[PDB]
RNA sequence: GCUGAAAGCAUCUAAGCACGAAACUUGCCCCGAGAUGAGUUCUCCCUGACCCUUUAAGGGUCCUGAAGGAACGUUGAAGAC
RNA sequence: GAUGUCGGCUCAUCACAUCCUGGGGCUGAAGUAGGUCCCAAGGGUAUGGCUGUUCGCCAUUUAAAGUGGUACGCGAGCUGG
RNA sequence: GUGAAGAGGGAAACAACCCAGACCGCCAGCUAAGGUCCCAAAGUCAUGGUUAAGUGGGAAACGAUGUGGGAAGGCCCAGACAGCGUCGAGUCGGCCUGCGCGGAAGAU
C-alpha cells in the first residue's frame, strides 16, 4: 500500500474507488499500485 | 461459592521426594448459611454463611434475631458468597471444607498486617537519595512531588507516605496442598495475607 | 438501472412469497429470504423492480435488489457452487457432517464448522465443493476456507478457487 | 405596582410521561428543558422552579440524525491524570441510556442550584414502564 | 474480504453481511451509596398520662429511658492522635 | 520594591512524529532475516570507563536501550562538580 | 479612527474591532451592531435552493467516477457505450461554475 496525498491510476488496469470515505487505487493487475489517499 | 476459614500459621509438608512445600494452615470450620440472596426479594443470588461461635453477651439482639431466623448459632461474623448460575443452598445448611476436595487452586482473600504510617521507601519502593555527598536532612524523603507552573499542582494518585497494610488483599491461584476435613483443615502452598488468627476467605480460583 | 429495469423471471416450483419490504423465496432447494432497502418496490409471472419515491439512491437500490433476487430465484431453484483446490505437498481436507478438517501444514488441525445451508464435499483430498442456496453464504465459506492458507505467490500453494488463477513471480 | 414573582411554597407542579422512542434527542431535550424550568407558564420566574415533573419513557430508543449513533462522542475526566474517559452514543445507549437524555437536558438547563433542583424533576426510563402511577401523569406529546 | 448496484462490466460499500491488534469496553484486583440520584436486604426496639396557646411537622409538664450507643477499664500481629 | 540558573539526584506527568512488544500493505518478500509504509501510546524501554558535563566516544549488556513537551518538568525536595 | 482621557450593547471571555458618546430618576416605548432551539431576551418564521462533510465549527500545493447548476461537443436504432457478429439505449470526457472530500501529527 502507497499512501500518498496524490493518487493517480499508474496503468490500464487501476480503478480509482472510494471507500468510507477515502480515495484508493485498486490495481487486478500489480500489487504496487495499490494506493490509500492520507 | 467460597468457604470462611481462620489463619492458624505457616508450616511444611515434606513430600516423599525430598521437597519442602511452604504451607498456610487455614482452619475451615463449617460455615452455616445464614440467608440465601435470590434476584426476586434482593435483586443477586447470594448465600450469607457464618462461622465460629461469639458468646451471648456480644451478639446484640440485631445479630440475634438474625440467626435465629435461620436457626443457626452466632458465628463470629457473617459473609456472602455469591452463587453460579447452578448453585442452590438452604438456610441453615452447614457448608465443610469438603466443599475444596477436588478444588487444585483456591484465591484467599485477608486483611494485609497493618505497617501504620509508612514512608515513600518502604511504601512505595522508593530509592534514597545519596546517605553522605553533602545530602542535607533528604534521605529517604520522596524528592519531587510535581513539575512548575505547568500544571502548579500535584497530580491524584501521586505516591507519597501514608497508611500501609491493614487493608483487603487477595492472593491469586493458590495449590491447595491438602484438605483434611475430619480436622477442618485446609492446607494451601505458600504465603496468603493478614496475621496469625485473621479471617481468611478461600474461594476456587477465578483464574484458571 | 438496467440491471433493475430487467425483471427477474420466475421458473416453476419457487414460489415467491413478498410482504411490505421482506421477501420470501422458497422452492426446491430450500427457502431464501431479505428485507429488502426501504427506497425499494417489487412488483410480481416475474418480480419487477424499480424505485420508490422520496429516496435519492432509488435505481442504484433497486438494481441490487433485483440483482439480490436474480440470485435467490436461482439459489432456490438450481443451487450455486463453490470448488477450492489445494496446493502444496501435504495439504489435504476431509469432511465429517458439517465440519471441514483441513491439514493445511500448521502445527495443529483445521477444522472449520460449515454453516448451516452450505454441504461440502472432498471429490479426494485436494478439492472441496461446496454447494448451498445463498451466494452471499457460500461466497462467504469459500472465502473463510481460502483465508487459512491464501495461495502465494512463488509457488501457489494454498487454498484457492477452482477459477482464481494465481499469479506466481520468481525469487530474488 | 411591583411585578409578580411565583413563590416556591406555592408553586402548581404538573406530572407528564413523554415517549422518547424515535424523537431526535436534542429536540425533545429542548422542550423537556423548557417545561422543567417553567418557561411555558405565565408564572414564570426566573429564582423560582415553576416547572413540571416529566417522565421520560424509552430512552433507549431515542433518535440522533447523520452519524451521530457511532460519531458523537461523550466525554468525561475523572480527575485523575490522564483519566480522559471517552464513550460513543450508542456505547452510552447500550450501558446507560438514561443518561444520554439527562446529559442533554442538564446541559441545556441553568447552572447553579436552581438548575439542578429543575434537574431533578426529570425521572427519566430505559423502557416503556415506570414506577409513578401514583404521581398520575398525563400524557406530553413532544 | 463476501454478496452487490449506482455505472448491462468491474467494484470490500452505496443497502446488506463477515473477519481483524498489547490501543477501547469488559473480564482480574482494590476502593466505593456524601451515588444529596444519599439505593437494597435481614434482624432488633419503643404501643404512657396531661394541660396550654400562636390550633400546628406548635409548645411545655409528669411519667417512661427500649434496641443500641458511648464512656470508663484490661487491651491488640490495629494505631501518630 | 528579585520569576534561583547548567549538569546530576529524587520523583515524575503528558504527546506520538513508535525504540521494543502487538496488528497489517508493498517489497528488488524463497526461508531465515531485512527494507519501506500504514495502524497502534497497553506496558516496557542498560550498567559502566572518561569528562562538571547534557551530549559524545568507548566497553559490555538488552526485546528495546524511542523522540519530544512539562519555567530547556522538579534547589520553600537534595547536591553544588 | 478608537483607546489613552470613554461607561453602555455586540464580538464566549477580549483598552485599541463593530454599534454607540453615560446630567439625574422611571418595574414605559422604538431601534443600532448583533441576534431569535435550550443555557439566554426574541422566528423550532415563510418560500426556493445547496451540503451529508458535524462541512458548518482551523490548515496549502496537489489528488479524486462525491454531489448540484450552466453552455457546448464527439459517437448513436446505417445499432452507439460496456459485457459476451450479438445487444436494443443512450454513451463518452473536456469546459465553466456552487457546495462538499482527502491532503490534516503534540504535549494536564
Ligand atoms: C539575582 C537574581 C536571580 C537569583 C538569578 C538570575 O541570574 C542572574 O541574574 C544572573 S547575574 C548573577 C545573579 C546573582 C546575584 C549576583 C550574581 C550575578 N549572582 C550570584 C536568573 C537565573 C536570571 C538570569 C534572571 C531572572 C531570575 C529569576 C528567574 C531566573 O532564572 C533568575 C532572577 C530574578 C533571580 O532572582
Ligand atoms: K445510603
Ligand atoms: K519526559
Ligand atoms: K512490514
Ligand atoms: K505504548
Ligand atoms: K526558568
Ligand atoms: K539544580
Ligand atoms: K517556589
Ligand atoms: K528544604
Ligand atoms: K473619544
Ligand atoms: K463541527
Ligand atoms: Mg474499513
Ligand atoms: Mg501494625
Ligand atoms: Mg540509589
Ligand atoms: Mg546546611
Ligand atoms: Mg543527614
Ligand atoms: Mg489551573
Ligand atoms: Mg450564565
Ligand atoms: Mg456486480
Ligand atoms: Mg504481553
Ligand atoms: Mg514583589
Ligand atoms: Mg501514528
Ligand atoms: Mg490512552
Ligand atoms: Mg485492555
Ligand atoms: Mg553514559
Ligand atoms: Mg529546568
Ligand atoms: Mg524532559
Ligand atoms: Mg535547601
Ligand atoms: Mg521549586
Ligand atoms: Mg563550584
Ligand atoms: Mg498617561
Ligand atoms: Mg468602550
Ligand atoms: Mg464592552
Ligand atoms: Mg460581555
Ligand atoms: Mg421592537
Ligand atoms: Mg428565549
Ligand atoms: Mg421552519
Ligand atoms: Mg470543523
Ligand atoms: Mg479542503
Ligand atoms: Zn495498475
Amino acid at each position: 500500500m502507497k499512501v500518498r496525498a496524490s493518487v493517480k491510476k499508474l496503468c490500464r488496469n487501476c480503478k480509482i474507488v472510494k471507500r468510507d470515505g477515502v480515495i484508493r487505487v485498486i490495481c487486478s493487475a500489480e500489487p504496487k499500485h495499490k494506493q490509500r489517499q492520507g | 461459592i467460597g468457604l470462611v476459614g481462620k489463619k492458624v500459621g505457616m508450616t511444611r509438608i515434606f513430600t516423599e521426594d525430598g521437597v519442602s512445600i511452604p504451607v498456610t494452615v487455614i482452619e475451615v470450620e463449617a460455615n452455616r448459611v445464614t440467608q440465601v440472596k435470590d434476584l426476586a426479594n434482593d435483586g443477586y443470588r447470594a448465600i450469607q454463611v457464618t462461622t465460629g461461635a461469639k458468646k451471648a453477651n456480644r451478639v446484640t439482639k440485631p445479630e440475634a434475631g438474625h440467626f435465629a431466623k435461620a436457626g443457626v448459632e452466632a458465628g463470629r461474623g457473617l459473609w456472602e458468597f455469591r452463587l453460579a448460575e447452578g448453585e442452590e443452598f438452604t438456610v441453615g445448611q452447614s457448608i465443610s471444607v469438603e466443599l475444596f476436595a477436588d478444588v487444585k487452586k483456591v484465591d484467599v482473600t485477608g486483611t494485609s498486617k497493618g505497617k501504620g504510617f509508612a514512608g515513600t521507601v518502604k511504601r512505595w519502593n522508593f530509592r534514597t537519595q545519596d546517605a553522605t555527598h553533602g545530602n542535607s536532612l533528604s534521605h529517604r524523603v520522596p524528592g519531587s512531588i510535581g513539575q512548575n507552573q505547568t500544571p502548579g499542582k500535584v497530580f491524584k494518585g501521586k505516591k507519597m507516605a501514608g497508611q500501609m497494610g491493614n487493608e483487603r488483599v487477595t492472593v491469586q491461584s493458590l495449590d491447595v496442598v491438602r484438605v483434611d476435613a475430619e480436622r477442618n483443615l485446609l492446607l494451601v502452598k505458600g504465603a496468603v495475607p493478614g496475621a496469625t488468627g485473621s479471617d481468611l476467605i478461600v474461594k476456587p480460583a477465578v483464574k484458571a | 438501472s438496467r440491471v433493475a429495469k430487467a425483471p427477474v423471471v420466475v421458473p416453476a416450483g419457487v414460489d415467491v412469497k413478498i410482504n411490505g419490504q421482506v421477501i420470501t423465496i422458497k422452492g426446491k432447494n430450500g427457502e431464501l429470504t431479505r428485507t429488502l432497502n426501504d427506497a425499494v418496490e417489487v412488483k410480481h409471472n416475474t418480480l419487477t423492480f424499480g424505485p420508490r419515491d422520496g429516496y435519492a439512491d432509488g435505481w442504484a437500490q433497486a438494481g441490487t435488489a433485483r440483482a439480490l433476487l436474480n440470485s435467490m430465484v436461482i439459489g432456490v431453484t438450481e443451487g450455486f457452487t463453490k470448488k477450492l483446490q489445494l496446493v502444496g505437498v501435504g495439504y489435504r481436507a476431509a469432511v465429517k457432517g458439517n465440519v471441514i478438517n483441513l491439514s493445511l501444514g500448521f502445527s495443529h488441525p483445521v477444522d472449520h464448522q460449515l454453516p448451516a445451508g452450505i454441504t461440502a464435499e472432498c471429490p479426494t483430498q485436494t478439492e472441496i465443493v461446496l454447494k448451498g442456496a445463498d451466494k452471499q453464504v457460500i461466497g462467504q465459506v469459500a472465502a473463510d476456507l481460502r483465508a487459512y492458507r491464501r495461495p502465494e505467490p512463488y509457488k501457489g500453494k494454498g487454498v484457492r478457487y477452482a477459477d482464481e488463477v494465481v499469479r506466481t513471480k520468481e525469487a530474488k | 405596582m411591583k411585578t409578580f414573582t411565583a413563590k416556591p411554597e406555592t408553586v402548581k407542579r404538573d406530572w407528564y410521561v413523554v415517549d422518547a422512542t424515535g424523537k431526535t434527542l436534542g429536540r425533545l431535550a429542548t422542550e423537556l428543558a423548557r417545561r422543567l424550568r417553567g418557561k411555558h407558564k405565565a408564572e414564570y420566574t426566573p429564582h423560582v422552579d415553576t416547572g413540571d415533573y416529566i417522565i421520560v419513557l424509552n430512552a433507549d430508543k431515542v433518535a440522533v440524525t447523520g452519524n451521530k449513533r457511532t460519531d458523537k462522542v461523550y466525554y468525561h475526566h475523572t480527575g485523575h491524570i490522564g483519566g480522559i474517559k471517552q464513550a460513543t452514543f450508542e456505547e452510552m445507549i447500550a450501558r446507560r441510556p438514561e443518561r444520554v437524555i439527562e446529559i442533554a437536558v442538564k446541559g441545556m438547563l441553568p447552572k447553579g442550584p436552581l438548575g439542578r433542583a429543575m434537574f431533578r424533576k426529570l425521572k427519566v426510563y430505559a423502557g416503556n414502564e415506570h414506577n409513578h402511577a401514583a404521581q398520575q401523569p398525563q400524557v406530553l406529546d413532544i
